[PDB]
This record gives C-alpha cells, structure tokens and sequence, in this order.
C-alpha cells in the first residue's frame, strides 16, 4: 500500500506563484508514476500533470502548460509542483496521485490507486 | 449416432459469423478466467522478466452454439476454434509468449447444451517484471501478470475470476531453486485508455529469494578474504614483503569479488544491500593494508609504537568487522 | 532488424469501425531498431533513438501520413523505465523522404537517452582510482 | 518447455491405414521437457527424467492410452549416447489424473541417468587435492623465508576461493550444498589451516624456535594423514 | 519409493488445539507435494490442506480455513498440522499424503500415490 | 571395420551355466551396439540381447530373460553373456554382432554390420 | 542543428583547377552523409557527389565523374572537392548539404536537412 500527503497550499494572488509537495511513505516501487489532480467547486476533476520514477519524463494538461513545472526526489519520496502566473481559473483543491505501473492512460483518475486528501489553493 | 450429431454441429456453424461476438450489439459478454498453473520456469533479474507456464482456460456464454437434442458436452476436436469467436484475451506485460503445438495445437474446445463454450489453452509466457533489487540478495519481488482484453471494452466485454479466489491453481506446483512463493493475489480492475475502459485481472506473486547461494559464492568469499588480511597482524612487520603480500592481494580480490557479484545483474543505478556488504569488507581490506603501511614507517623511528599498532589492530579489527555483521544482519533479516 | 506482432492468445490487433467508414488497426509490436551511437563521451553520453514510420510500397500519391494530435500523437514515454537510461525528452517529425521509386511519406519518432553512471563508477571508476 | 516436430524434407509424419479401419500416425518429435534435479549428492548423482504424455482435452470418457506391447512399448533408450551420464534403467508407467475439468488418461516415460565423474575428477577434484598437497609443501621449507611461506599460504588459499566459486557457476543457483561443494569448503579449510599454521610457526620463530619448527614437524605429518584419510571417508560415503 | 508415518492424533475437548506430524522417508523429492485428508466413520475421504516442497505455499479447504495451520520442515523430513479451536465436526482419522510431481489436482485423493495409516482425533 | 571373435561356448548339463565372450578389435566406436544372437539347427536366427556402448542400458529376449545377463567392459573391448539355468532348448550356435549407431531397431539381424564366426552350446 | 559554410569559390579559366570547402559545426553526428549541389542560373539543381561519414565511400554524376574528387577530414569536420580540368559547363553556385541517416537517396536535394550559402564558381 501506498500513502500520500500534500502541503503548500494557500491563498495568492493572481500572477503570484505557489509549491505543492506531495509526500510518500510506504511500496512506492510498485506506483512509479505520480499525478496531479485539481477539482474546482463547480467543475470536475481535473488532470493538471503526472511525473515518472526515474524522475525525466513528465507530462501537462494544455491549459497549465508552461505555467507550471513538476519535479521529483526519490531521495525524500516527495514530487513538487512548482505553479507561477497563477490565475483565478486555477482555483480548487489540488489532489496527489499515484499509478500503478500497468494502469493505462495518464489522464483518467480511475486508474490511480492511492489519492491524498488534497491541499486548497486560492486565486 | 455419429451421423445425427455431425449434422447438429454443422446447422451450429451455418451462417455463424465470426466477426460478431455474442449478443453482437447486446450486454456485455461475462468472460470467466481459469488459471492451473504448471510452472515458473525461469527469474532474470537481467532482464527483468520471468517465464511461467499455465493453462489458461475460458468460460463464455455464446447461444449460437446451443443444442437441445444431445444429452452430453461435446468435446469436439481442437481446430473447431478457428471457425469459431473467441475472446481476444492478450497478456498486457508479455515479451513473448507462444501457445504450445505439440503433437496439436494444445487448445481445448468443450461445448455445453447450455450454449456455454470452455476454451483451454497451454502457454508460456516470460512477462516483464520491474524488480527493486534495492535490498538484494535479501530481497523480494513481486512479478505479475496483467490479463486483458485488446479491441473490445467494457460495453462488449466482462472478465471475471471463476471461482473468486479459487480461480488460480498450481501455485504449490512452483520449484524455483532461487525463490519460495510467500502468497499471489487475484485482483479485477477497469483500465482507461484513449480508446476506451477495458477489463484487467491481474495476477501477482511474491517471491522470496533463498540466499543460500549468496553466502557460497559471496558472503564467504567476502568473509574469509576479510579474515585473511587480517591475519598478516600476527606476521613479524621485518617482513615488509610478506606483509604487502597479504596487503595487496586481498585488496585486489576484494575488487574482483564487487566486480564479479556486480556482473550477475542489471546495470542498476543504485548500490544493492550486497553491494554495501562488499564496500565495508573493501575498507576493512583497504585499512589492513595502510595499517602495515603505518607500521612500516614507524618500524625504525619508533619500532615500540609500531608493535602496538599492530598489537590494537590484532583485537580492533576483528571486533570491528563481527560487530559490523552483527548490525549488517539483523538490518537485512 | 527484427519486429514482431504479438500473437497470444489471438493475434494482438484490433479493428473498430464506424459508420462514417473511418477504420481503426491496433497493433501490439515489439521492435528491434538501429540507433547508431556517439559514444566519443561514454559513459558520460546521451544518445538519439529513432522509429522510422514509411509505407513500403504506396507513394504520396497514394498515401499521407500524419501524427494523430500532433504533439499528442505519442503516449507512454512515462512508462519506459530502464535501469541505465533516463528519457530527457521526445519528438516527433513528419517528412516526405525521396527514393527512385518516388516519394514516400515518413514518420520520425525519436528519442533522447542520458545514461546514468551509477554503474561505471561502482564497476570502472572505483577500481581505477583505487588502483590509483 | 518447447517441442517440435521435424519439417524437412516434409513433415515428419506418417499416416499408414488398415483395411481393419486401424489408422498408424507416427511423429518424429524432438522435446525438451523438465527434470528437476536433486543436486545433492552432484556430481556423484543420479536423476530421474520423465516424458509425461496425456490428451489436452478429451477426458477418459472419451479417450484412453495404453502402452502397446506393454514392458516392449520403448524402444531405444540403447541408442541414447551421453558423454556425461548413463542410462541404468528406464520405466513405464500408465496412470489416470484427476483434474479440476475432468479425469483424464497419462502415460509417464522415466529415465534414471547416472552421472559419469570422469569431467568432474580432472576439473575440480585434481585441482583441489593438488592445490591441497601445494599448500603443505610449505612445512618443508625454512621458516625463516617467511615471503616465502606466505606466498605458499596466500596463493593456495585464493586459488581454492577461485575453485569453489568457478565450480558453483556451472550450476543452478540453489541453496543447498552439493557433495562436490562439502569437499571443497573441506579443502579450503586443510588450506586456511595450513596458513594459520605458519602465521603460528612465524609468531614464535624468535621467542621460541624450538616450538615453531615442533610445529612444522608435527604439520608435515598431521596434515597429509588426516587429508588422506578425509578423502577415504568422504570417497566411501559418496560411492 | 516413500513411506510416510502420522502421530500426534489423540483425543481433544471442543475448542482445544492438537498438533499432528508426519514423518517421510524414501524418495521425498520424487513426491514434492504433501496433502492432509481426514476420513470421518461415515463420510468420504475429505480433503483438509495441502503443502509445497519449498513450503512456501499452502492450501487448505474452506471448512479448515482460518483454523488449522500446515507447516514443513525438511530438515526433518516432517509436515505439521496445527488444529486449533477444534469442533466436533472435525472429529475423524486424519491421514498424510504424498503427491507426485506432475500428478494432476491437490483436491482428489486418486492422485496421490503415497499415504500413512492414518491417526484418530476426537472432539 | 570391426572384427569380433567368441569363446567359452561348450557342453552343459541342464540346470548349468556359462560364460560366453565376445573381443572386438578394429573401429569399435562406430559401432556402438552390441549384440548376440542364436542359430538353432532347424529355427531361424533368434534374437538373444543386446548392450550399450555406455554398458549402461541392456536389453533381452523374453526366453532368455531373467536367466542370462550381457555385460560390457570397454577397457578390454569385450561383452560377457552370462547364462544360468540353462536349458535344452537354448542349444544352438551363439554369435555375436556389432550394430552401426544409426542401424535401426535391434531385433532384426539384417542391421548388423560385423558378426563373429559363432561358438556352439549343447545342453 | 547543423551550420555548414563554404569557400574556396572564384574565377578559373578553362582547363584549370579549384579546390572547395565545406567546413562542418554542430551535431554532424546525426548527419554523416555530406553532399555537393551545384545551381546553374537558368538550370535547376544539379547532383554533383556525395561522401559518406568513414570517408572510405563516394558518389559522382556522371558529367563530373573523373574530373572532380571528393574527401573528409574528420579532425577538421571540413568535406573537401576537388574540381580538375575545369569547362564553362561547371560554372555554378556550388552548394554543401548535410543529409539524415535515414534520408532515403543521394541525388535529391529535398533529403538534405542543412545547407551552406554556396560559393560562386565561374570559368
Ligand atoms: C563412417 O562410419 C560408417 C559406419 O558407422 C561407415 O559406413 C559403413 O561403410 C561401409 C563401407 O566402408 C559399408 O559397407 C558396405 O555395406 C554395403 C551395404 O549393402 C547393402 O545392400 C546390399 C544390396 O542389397 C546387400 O548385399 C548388403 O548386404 C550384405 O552386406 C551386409 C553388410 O554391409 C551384410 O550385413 C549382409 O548380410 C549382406 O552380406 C547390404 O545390405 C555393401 O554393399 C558393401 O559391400 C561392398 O564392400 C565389401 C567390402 O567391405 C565388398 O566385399 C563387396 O563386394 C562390396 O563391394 C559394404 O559392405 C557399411 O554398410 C556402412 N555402414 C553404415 C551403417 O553406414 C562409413 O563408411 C564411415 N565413413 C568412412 C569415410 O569410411
Ligand atoms: C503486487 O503489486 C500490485 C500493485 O502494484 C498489487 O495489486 C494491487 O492489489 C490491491 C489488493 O491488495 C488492489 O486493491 C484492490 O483493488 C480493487 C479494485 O479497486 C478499484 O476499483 C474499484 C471498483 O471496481 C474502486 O471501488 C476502487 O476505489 C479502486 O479504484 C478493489 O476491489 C479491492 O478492494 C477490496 O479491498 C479493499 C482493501 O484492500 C477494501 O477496502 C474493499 O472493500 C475491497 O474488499 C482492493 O482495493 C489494487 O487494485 C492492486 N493494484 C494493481 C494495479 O494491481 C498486488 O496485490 C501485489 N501482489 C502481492 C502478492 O503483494
Ligand atoms: C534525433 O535526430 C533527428 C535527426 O537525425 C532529429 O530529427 C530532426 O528534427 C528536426 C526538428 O528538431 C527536424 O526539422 C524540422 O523539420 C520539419 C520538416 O521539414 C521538412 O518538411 C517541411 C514541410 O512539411 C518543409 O517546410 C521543410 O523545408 C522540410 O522539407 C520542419 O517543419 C521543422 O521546421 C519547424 O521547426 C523549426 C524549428 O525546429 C522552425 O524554425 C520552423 O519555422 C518550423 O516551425 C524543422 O525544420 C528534422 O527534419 C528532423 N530530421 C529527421 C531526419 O527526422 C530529432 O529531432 C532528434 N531527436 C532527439 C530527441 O534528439
Ligand atoms: C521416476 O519418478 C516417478 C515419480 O515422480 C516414478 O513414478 C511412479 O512409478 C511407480 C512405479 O515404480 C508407479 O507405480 C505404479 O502405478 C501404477 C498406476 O496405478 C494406478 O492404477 C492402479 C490400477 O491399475 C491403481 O491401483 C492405482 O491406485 C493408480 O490409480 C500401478 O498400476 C502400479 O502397480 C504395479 O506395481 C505395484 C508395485 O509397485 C504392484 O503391486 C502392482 O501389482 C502393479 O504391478 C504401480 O503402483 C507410480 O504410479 C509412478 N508415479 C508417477 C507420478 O509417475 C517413476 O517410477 C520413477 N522412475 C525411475 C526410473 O526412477
Ligand atoms: C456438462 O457440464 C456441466 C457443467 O456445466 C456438468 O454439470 C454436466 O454434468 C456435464 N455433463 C456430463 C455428461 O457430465
């Protein structure tokens, strides 16, 4: 099993930036890829971007391309979420993920096993 | 009544479109999987992989192939299937699997009256296996495999384990001389893709690595090569040339050892729990020998402090490298 | 130099299709293919591994080839895990390339692998710099 | 594990029918079938290797084997030229299974094949009881060379490390320990001992010579007779 | 060939526990597999659990799950069956059973080619 | 080639036994079976036995089963027959026959390449 | 990328000689393959020669066959042609091209990824 806990999570200002780390205790061999998730009051969930084990290949939803950048440290078992340029659409609770190795596709949420209850970020 | 019974078979296959699964535009088809395995015939950590083979048996529902009239389940021969649908079950994780031919094609076909079709298959796969050897030779790992359908979704297709946890036999068949299966798990699960959500059930084992092995053609080597660079303490240090004897061909024979145990896995980046072992044994190696460096360099000068150099290190270095076991032990068990 | 498709427990392909008459073919195969190295900086090195995507026989003529999504075409460079490898990034290219029997479309896929050195220090650095 | 059956110059396999309705379908075929192996007494074992042959899907409701001429059903196992074993004898056994889909019929062809040490002798067995006999060549030489003796003392002990490690990598990586690899653990204690012996005889070379080469002499006798007499328990045990 | 001998039957109060051995001999690595069947006055030959040679994996009938625990030892050529808390349904002669290699299912007493005179347990 | 030569074929009371020996010479590797057959006065040439070149494996007639034994001794590039319990309907002309590794099936005379001209044994 | 430039271009009268190079900066790895063109001003672009990444292979056209060398000097990243025995046909903007590894055949300038502002040729 598998337990993931976020932190970071704030109000900012738009335009401002903000660190999301998500911290894993547990078989983190066996769920290499990590995900970020944000769900807006309204809206649905929401894939914002996912990270690999080896840390070098990432992947970002369109609309927080280049805005946001996520980065791993196997050495402390946490991935960060580093967003700038933060806009008022960006609002919600920014969950943290984990995928088992032979889950399918990155972008649906059915396929992650272990979820953190997720850090609030306002706009 | 060999006569009446090719005649039902053949009214079954009449205009029996293999294109179309059953209930072509219908519910979805409840495929029942059945394990029996017979072996697990090979572990790489090179390769990360691991050659297992079952037979694979499948239980579906198709109503084209009902009979009423013969009152037993017809095992007809095994090349019915190609002018049959079956499901196309692939292994997600396989590099290569193939489905035995000899003496036939080992497939099973068994119809029922019900309309229920038992498709059996003999296969063996070698199915990736990522492996944490982090902790190796004291490790174990987890090997599964991934079992799907490959075009059709869950709006065409169900798998289901038949039986529950009863579903996968022969687990108790495995004789690996390296590993010693703790548990497996049967799991059912829905993957998402692009083109849509597909059945999985996933099959998992637990080996635990026997170390016996390890110990033969490593710990020992370790051990013992540690012991006797130790014993150049109890040599005269008027023998510069003995003394570097026993110096330098333990340190080399400490290096062929790391590099030797290094060659018998993936090229990892990370340094296993053996490989911290061998480093330590290289510095108690490594340290005997400037140890004599410093006694010879005294020997003259000060030879009283250059006996008891020695005189210590006859008693610290042993105690050192038992206690450092001791800890080294118990941490990895 | 050699693919294959996999073929257990049916020929792993798939066909959809829809009554706009659109066709979809999946296919599950494991290629071997050329990556020519610069090995000048090893083990200090990155390499770029390409799949060459062409039709053999039909030409622009007859056949166009494009990335499905563009950018988007690729998945799964996530997933590739490889004990001595990480994969810095990927790209994809489309081009027409010109034989003497005409010009064909291509696909290029390619990758970028920095090698990781844990290995050669464990295996060839120590031992030299502690022959040394 | 894989089977085939031969192709050229067509399929091996022949179809002869009778009048009687009796049909005669011959293969040749080429197996290679598992044989776990008790490794224990290697290499001074033997094995028991079968063929296990069963219909895939026809139950005994449907399908029986019997071995036609019954004892005189194989034939062969004459022909059967191994340069590392010996056949001694060979089994036939027909028997019914019980599986979860059903009973079904099995004939089960046996091997017992005797392991020839010829191979054995002249890559492990001589190397070791030489690198032995090398090791307690050093009580015959003075003392006082102690380079000397300790290049006796090392070289012996790294080459029986380099045996015993070479000798395990033509196995399979179990856990146990073969009778081969008792002899050389055993081996390499007549030459960490005879090491040990001289670091001893060094150690009182000066305070008391008399008892270092006392235990030289004592060494130059003890060690050859209890070498000799290990090797005519260990030989008795495994033969 | 192998010959196997049982001990440990006896007669135990409901809800007690009771320890019973098996003690091999012959050609044990022909006949990897060892099965528990227990055979009450009336009844059939019932299968009780079953374990491998490495002894790692076991299996035992739903009936004994939970309750009865199948040990090996090979050192000493024994498998144990711990019963605990005993019920009187479980009262019958408790047999040992030695399975070839390729011998077909765990379950079906057929296939076993090897057995001990069994010992009694009462409850 | 191969040429093989027999001796100890003589007169034996019912009940008795004898040694009967076959020396090869020549390319006796080529020729790895080894085989005897007998030569009644009235009955065709029957098969008797027949060795291996490992010496290992044998095989009989059912006649003679049972009451005869072949040994092979490689070192002295000889074959025994050995009979015990000899009876009147074993008398005949005992030979001795070389088979080519690839010869076919045992039984049949015509497979043989080299014979030695046989001994005679009365009973 | 690639970045590649000539020199060695100029007036030559009939019957002489001129040397051309081409010298190399960037991942020239990945394009071993280099290439001559030369453009007429009416006519279109024309083949001239190629040579390959060990330098051991060449190519020419037919029309400069015997007249025209080709050589690499790696140490240098400099591809040389040599033009002997000059016409007024020759005269040209001569271009450098650097071609793929899989970029299909010689002769056609669309394969060629990288090219040099050429250097005029007049005779
Ligand atoms: C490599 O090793 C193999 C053996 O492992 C060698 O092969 C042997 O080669 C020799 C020649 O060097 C072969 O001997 C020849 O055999 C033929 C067989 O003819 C067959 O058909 C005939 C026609 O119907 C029939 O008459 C024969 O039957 C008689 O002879 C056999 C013995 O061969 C006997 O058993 C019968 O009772 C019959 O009496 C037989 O079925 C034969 O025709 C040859 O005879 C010629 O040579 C002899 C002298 O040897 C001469 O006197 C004759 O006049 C005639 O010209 C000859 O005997 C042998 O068959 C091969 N065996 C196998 C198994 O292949 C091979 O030669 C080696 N290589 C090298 C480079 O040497
Ligand atoms: C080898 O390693 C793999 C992982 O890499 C392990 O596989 C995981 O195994 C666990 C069980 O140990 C699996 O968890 C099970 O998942 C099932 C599916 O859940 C998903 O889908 C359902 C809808 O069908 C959703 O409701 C749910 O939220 C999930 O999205 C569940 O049905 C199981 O639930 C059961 O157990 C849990 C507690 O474990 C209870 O809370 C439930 O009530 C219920 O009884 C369970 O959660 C997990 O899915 C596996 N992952 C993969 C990718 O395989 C192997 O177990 C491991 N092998 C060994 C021997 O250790
Ligand atoms: C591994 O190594 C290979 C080479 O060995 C690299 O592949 C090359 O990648 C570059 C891009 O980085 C490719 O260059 C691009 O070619 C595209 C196609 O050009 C042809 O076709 C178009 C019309 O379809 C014509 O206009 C053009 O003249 C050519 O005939 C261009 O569309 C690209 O231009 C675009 O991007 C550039 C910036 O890169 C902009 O300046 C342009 O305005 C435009 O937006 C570009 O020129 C090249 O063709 C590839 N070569 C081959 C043989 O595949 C891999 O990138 C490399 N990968 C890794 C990870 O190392
Ligand atoms: C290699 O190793 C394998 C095991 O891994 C050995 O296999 C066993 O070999 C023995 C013979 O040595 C087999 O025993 C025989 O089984 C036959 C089948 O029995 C079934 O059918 C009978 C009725 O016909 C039932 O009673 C029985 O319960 C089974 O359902 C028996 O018919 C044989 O009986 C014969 O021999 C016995 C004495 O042994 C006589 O008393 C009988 O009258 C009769 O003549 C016999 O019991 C056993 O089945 C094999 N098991 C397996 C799993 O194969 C190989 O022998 C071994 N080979 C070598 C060379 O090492
Ligand atoms: C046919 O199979 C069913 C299982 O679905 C079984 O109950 C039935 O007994 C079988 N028929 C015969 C003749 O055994």
């Amino acid at each position: 099993q598998v337990q993931l806990q976020e932190s970071g999570g704030g109000l900012v200002q738009a335009g401002g930036s903000l660190r999301l780390s998500c911290a894993a205790s547990g078989h983190t061999f066996n769920y290499p890829i990590m995900g970020w998730f944000r769900q807006a009051p309204g809206k649905e969930r929401e894939f914002v971007g996912a990270i690999s084990w080896s840390g070098g290949s990432t992947s970002y939803a369109d609309s927080v391309k280049d805005r946001f950048t996520i980065s791993r440290d196997n050495a402390k078992n946490t991935v960060y979420l580093e967003m700038n340029n933060l806009k008022p659409e960006d609002t919600a609770v920014y969950y943290c993920a984990a995928k088992g190795r032979y889950s399918g596709g990155l972008y649906y949420p059915t396929n992650y096993d272990y979820w953190g209850q997720g850090t609030q970020v306002t706009v | 009544n060999m006569s009446f019974v090719k005649e039902t078979v053949d009214k079954l296959l009449k205009g029996y479109d293999i294109r179309l699964r059953p209930d072509f535009g219908g519910p979805p088809v409840c495929v029942g999987m059945n394990i029996d395995i017979a072996s697990i015939d090979m572990v790489s950590e090179v390769n990360m992989d691991y050659t297992l083979t079952m037979y694979f048996q499948q239980y579906w529902r198709d109503k084209r192939l009902a009979y009423s009239g013969i009152p037993l389940n017809l095992t007809l021969d095994n090349r019915v299937a190609d002018q049959l649908w079956v499901p196309d079950t692939y292994f997600l994780n396989d590099k290569k699997s193939f489905v035995h031919g000899v003496t036939v094609k080992n497939r099973m076909i068994r119809l029922h009256p019900d309309g229920t079709v038992l498709y059996g298959l003999r296969i063996t796969t070698t199915a990736a296996c990522m492996m944490d050897l982090r902790r190796y030779p004291l490790d174990e790992q987890n090997c599964t495999l991934e079992i799907e359908s490959y075009g059709y979704t869950t709006d065409d297709i169900e798998f289901y384990w038949r039986g529950g946890d009863k579903a996968v036999t022969g687990v108790e068949r495995i004789e690996l001389p390296q590993f010693s299966i703790v548990e497996h798990r049967l799991v059912s699960r829905n993957v998402v893709f692009a083109t849509g959500a597909y059945p999985r059930l996933s099959l998992s084992f637990r080996l635990k690595r026997n170390i016996g092995y390890f110990v033969i053609q490593t710990y020992l080597p370790c051990i013992m090569t540690v012991i006797l660079s130790q014993v150049s303490f109890w040599l005269n240090r008027e023998s510069v040339p003995a003394r570097t004897v026993f110096g330098v061909t333990t340190v080399l024979t400490m290096t062929t050892l790391s590099i030797s145990a290094r060659n018998s896995l993936p090229k990892v980046a990370y340094a296993t729990a053996m490989d911290w072992f061998i480093a330590v044994c290289y510095a108690f190696v490594f340290s005997a020998l400037i140890e004599f460096a410093t006694v010879n360099y005294f020997t003259k000068s000060q030879p009283a402090r250059a006996a008891k150099i020695d005189k210590m290190s006859r008693i610290v270095f042993p105690i050192l490298f038992g206690t450092f076991n001791l800890v080294y032990w118990a941490t990895y068990l």
